[PDB]
RNA sequence: GGCCAGGUAGCUCAGUCGGUAGAGCGUCCGCCUGAAAAGCGGAAGGUCGGCGGUUCGAUCCCGCCCCUGGCCACCA
């Protein structure tokens, strides 16, 4: 977005900024529902004596 | 703005102690030494200088501005004397031509090596430099140079000469019981006590007599309860604005770290300095109406002189006129009635302030001023009018005018007319017995009158009224003071006492050694625990909202926002501790500590103030007690990384669970008594290897591995482990065995036993413990086993048995039959199979 | 035995006649000086009552 | 409570006034070694102290706050 012409940049970084989001959000929701499991998997990990 | 503590020149303590003792004269050493042992805290000695070479008295006769510089910047000829210009260029701007300024030209020596050349700068050559007060070592340059009021000396006069150079300025930490000591006045007096010297009161009716008293002056009304103890006022009439204060009063004030300027203000400081007593000066043209004393009311405001304004609350004493805020009273006048360039009368204000209402109203305004420092620590009220006349003649004496022979003078309702605190009884052999000394015959009378109070003597006891400076002086043990620092603490001699047979360490304190000494043996490194809770660490373990940890006590100021809540736990600290040995570089780490939690209950609150003129009743003390915090000792203990380092010997051990079940072990070993560890779900630690502690079926805490998730969220290192037991619920105990050695053979014998994964191993040694009976006297697992051999989620443990009997040999059936009913038992208790 | 201390009248609430007691600190920053090492005096008639 | 300077990676610190932000040491991998380290090669790791606002987008601009070091001040 720096090389663009500096009245381009408005437009283009709408796209990227909705594009990054999007991504970021999914990563997220992913990291949660494997930190839940993993959480969930200690519950019921037999114990040590 | 403001400074701190007591400054004064030698040479005016020198002055005042020598009208009553002539030449009296010490060195400073000597005379730091007096103040010391006498008690006052010396924090400087300031030898003024010192000066070499040419450093004298010039006039400006031109001023030449330099522009295109980042400052102004002047160009200016002084003379220098017998008739000798100098050209100078200068940085500062407060002078013009015509003042009498200090020059240290080429060959002088400034204080501390700067010496003085011939130097070029913006393209002129100059022959020296105009100085600062603080460039001579004199005082506080304010941010300018030094101008010396007309006629002070002729221009080429000797700079050390006419500046005094040679003084020495003493700074000293007053303590807060000794305010008469905030003057020269009565520091004079304790010099004069310290040396047994005839002392000449500086504040009395002295050389000349007091002002006259044909009428009232200004009127005055004071509100009740104001703590107004005297209110005395007096006009100067017609004075010369456009006069300044002498050089030798502007020097005093500069000395002791008081700015000059003007004579009416200066007069005040100066004999605030002198005698003690604040002195304010009111523009009286522009007073409205009667004076009045009184409370401030509610979100009321002031603008002080220096045009801020002040948030007002209602035990704050004001004075006003009729139209406006005269003075904060005690702390700060206002800016509607302060003295200014254009004042001729003066209206002079002597007053007596409440010693606690100066200090609240200043602190809380943060107004330590010159005058309310003194007021906070109170002030002579027997003087007032005296300090009056003092300021007002030597007010007419540098400016001219006036003085007016009206008074006013409140001296409360009703009037009082004499200042002196209550007479205090003692044994005149009191200061003896405190002391362990036996001084002199009439040392204590003799003392106690060289500090000014009256003594008469009756049998032996002494009747003694403190003079009215002295409102510190309120029973024996303050009189024993003043006798003893007098005569000096070197001779008290070193005597120890006899202490009764006492009992030493306590069992709790004596345990609490032994604790220490073992964790660190095992490998342990203590840390002393802040109580001040990282930021939501709670959060961070992901507590249950109800958990009784969260429960916390809290601090209203604390050291960083953010952590206002105490400790109930001791791990929060050691994990930050332990996170931050690990951040530089020691990777391998084990850290314990043993300190009270913070634990409030219901019952945690405030009690109110109970009188201090008697002893708390026994339901006071216990509910004092009861409405503090519980605070139980605990012992915790972290550690993550390799337990054992790698060496010769293989490559290490890591970290693991049983190392904190072993330090349960230990602090248990060291405590002497027994504990049971039983599987638990507890944050933080991993619900699958986390135990809790038991003695008996007392629970004492927790032991085991941290939560992955926890550790995650913590920034831990992976892997780390924790114990934190209850010291305080872990009985006392104090085991009395009898052993008896059997001098029969034992027989060995093992046994393996199936039982469900579940299943503690301890609780199988139990049950075979039970079974077995008497003969058994050792038991010890030494295999669990879950291979395929072992139905799923079921192992196998064998046990090392010893049996011995106390009185014959045993065959391989006695010790098989005590083994069978052990197997009977393990099968009726936990389920155990017979391994086959 | 041989370290340097110095006792000297000083003011505490608590104590009176109060006393301050300093220890010379050879390795004091800025040069060796004496420096306070704690407070004392005779209990206060007002502690005890 | 006053003033000055700061807050950037695991540690010690540069740097950027709007779209790429780093170094030295610390961590990890390959070659190498029996295993290491160095050397060569190559990675990971930062919500640029917090929260708002402006903006398509803020470590950087605006506001409010918190903290660190130093120098004052205060005091059991
Ligand atoms: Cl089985
Ligand atoms: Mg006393
Ligand atoms: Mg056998
Ligand atoms: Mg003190
Ligand atoms: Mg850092
Ligand atoms: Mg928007």
């Amino acid at each position: 977005l720096a090389v663009l012409p500096k009245e381009q940049r408005a437009e283009a970084g709408k796209r990227v900024n909705a594009a990054r989001n999007a991504a970021q959000r999914s990563y997220d929701e992913r990291l949660a529902t494997l930190r839940a499991e993993r959480d969930a998997a200690v519950l019921v990990a037999e114990g040590i004596d | 703005f403001q400074s701190n503590a007591m400054r004064l020149p030698y040479s005016w303590l020198r002055e005042v102690v020598a009208v009553g003792a002539s030449g009296w004269d010490v060195t400073p050493g000597e005379l730091e030494q007096t103040l010391l042992r006498i008690g006052h805290e010396v924090e400087e000695v300031i030898p003024l200088g010192p000066v070499d070479g040419p450093v004298t008295v010039g006039r400006v006769a031109d001023i030449e501005e330099l522009t295109g510089y980042k400052k102004p910047i002047r160009a200016c000829a002084v003379d220098i004397g017998d008739r000798q210009y100098r050209e100078i260029i200068c940085g500062a701007t407060n002078f013009a031509v015509g003042d009498l300024v200090v020059v240290a030209l080429p060959g002088a020596t400034l204080p501390g090596g700067f010496t003085i050349s011939a130097r070029k700068a913006y393209g002129r050559n100059s022959d020296g430099m105009i100085c600062s007060a603080a460039e001579l070592n004199l005082g506080a340059d304010h941010s300018g140079i030094l101008v010396l009021p007309p006629g002070a000396a002729e221009p080429g006069a000797d700079g050390a000469g006419v500046l005094g150079l040679d003084d020495v300025v003493f700074h000293l930490a007053i303590t807060p019981d000794r305010g008469y000591c905030m003057s020269v006045r009565g520091l004079a007096r304790e010099l004069a006590c310290a040396y047994d010297l005839d002392f000449v009161d500086p504040a009395s009716n002295s050389r000349v007599p007091p002002l006259p008293i044909e009428g009232p002056a200004w009127p005055l009304t004071v509100q009740p309860e104001t703590g107004v103890r005297r209110f005395a006022l007096r006009p100067v009439i017609g004075i010369d604005p456009a006069a300044v204060s002498p050089w030798w009063l502007q020097r005093r004030l500069l000395l002791c770290g008081i700015r000059a300027t003007c004579p009416a203000v200066d007069v005040t400081n100066y004999v605030m300095l002198e005698l003690g007593h604040p002195m304010h000066a009111h523009d009286r043209n522009r007073i409205s109406g009667t004076l009045g004393v009184r409370f401030a009311r509610s979100g009321e405001t002031a603008v002080t002189l220096d045009g801020i304004e002040r948030k007002l609350d209602t035990a704050d004493v004001l004075i006003v006129d009729d139209a406006a805020t005269a003075a904060i009273g005690g702390v700060m006048g206002a800016a509607s009635t302060e003295v200014r360039a254009d004042s001729t009368d003066v209206l002079l204000e002597a007053a007596i302030w409440d010693p606690a209402a100066v200090s609240r109203t200043q602190r809380r305004l943060h107004l330590p001023s010159e005058a309310a420092r003194r007021y906070e620590r109170t002030v002579d009220p027997a003087i007032s009018v005296a300090a009056l006349d003092r300021c007002a003649r030597l007010l007419a004496d540098i400016a001219g005018g006036e003085v007016s022979p009206t008074l006013t003078d409140w001296r409360g309702d009703p009037p009082c007319d004499d200042w002196s605190p209550p007479p205090i009884r003692m044994g005149v052999d009191v200061p003896d017995r405190i002391a362990g000394v036996a001084y002199p015959q009439g040392t204590t009378a003799r003392r106690l009158a060289q500090i000014g109070a009256v003594v008469t003597h009756d049998g032996d006891t002494l009747t003694v009224t403190p003079p009215s400076w002295r409102p510190d002086l309120r029973q024996p043990a303050d009189l024993v003071e003043e006798v003893l620092r007098l005569e000096g603490l070197e001779v008290i001699p070193s005597v120890l006492p006899p202490a009764p047979a006492g009992r030493g360490l306590t069992a709790g304190q004596q345990r609490r050694r032994t604790i220490g000494r073992s964790l660190a043996l095992s490998g342990y490194v203590e840390i002393l625990p802040t109580p001040f809770l990282p930021a939501g660490v709670f959060d961070l373990w992901g507590l249950e909202a109800d958990d009784s940890r969260r429960m916390t006590t809290r601090v209203l100021n604390p050291l960083e926002a953010d952590r206002p809540q105490l400790a109930t736990t001791l791990l929060p600290a050691l994990l930050e501790a332990l996170v931050r040995n690990v951040s530089r570089g020691l990777v391998d780490v084990a850290l314990f500590a043993i300190a009270q939690v913070v634990q409030p209950t219901e019952q945690t609150r405030g009690v109110g103030l109970i009188p201090v003129d008697r002893r708390p009743t026994d339901d006071e003390i216990a509910m004092l007690d009861a409405s503090l915090p519980r605070q139980p000792q605990h012992v915790a203990a972290v550690l993550a990384g390799l337990r054992e380092p790698r060496g010769p010997w293989g490559p290490g051990r890591p970290v693991e669970a049983a190392d904190a079940f072993e330090a349960v072990r230990i602090i248990a070993r060291a405590s002497r008594v027994d504990v049971t560890l039983r599987p638990a779900q507890y944050l933080p630690w991993h619900p699958g290897r986390c135990a809790q502690v038991f003695v008996g079926e007392s629970s004492v805490g927790h032991a085991g591995q941290l939560h992955p998730a926890v550790i995650e969220r913590s920034g831990l290192p992976k892997g780390t482990c924790a114990v934190e037991l209850n010291l305080d619920a872990i009985p006392c105990s104090a085991p009395l065995p009898a052993p008896r050695v059997s001098p029969y053979p034992a027989v060995f014998q093992d046994v393996s036993l199936v039982v469900a994964a579940d299943i503690p191993a301890q609780a199988v040694a139990d049950a075979v413990r039970a079974g077995a009976g008497d003969l058994l006297e050792d038991i010890a697992l030494f295999d669990v086993f879950t291979g395929p051999q072992i139905g799923e989620h079921r192992k196998s443990l064998t046990f090392a048995l010893r049996f011995r009997a106390p009185d014959r040999t045993l065959t391989e059936d006695d010790a098989s039959a005590a083994r069978d009913a052990a197997v009977q038992s393990a099968a009726e208790r936990v389920g155990a199979v017979l391994r086959g | 035995p041989s370290a340097r201390t110095r006792i000297r009248p000083h003011f505490f609430p608590f104590t009176e006649p109060s006393a301050e007691v300093d220890v010379w600190f050879a390795n004091k920053i800025g040069g060796a000086a004496w420096v306070e090492w704690g407070g004392c005096g005779m209990v206060h008639p007002n502690v005890l009552r």
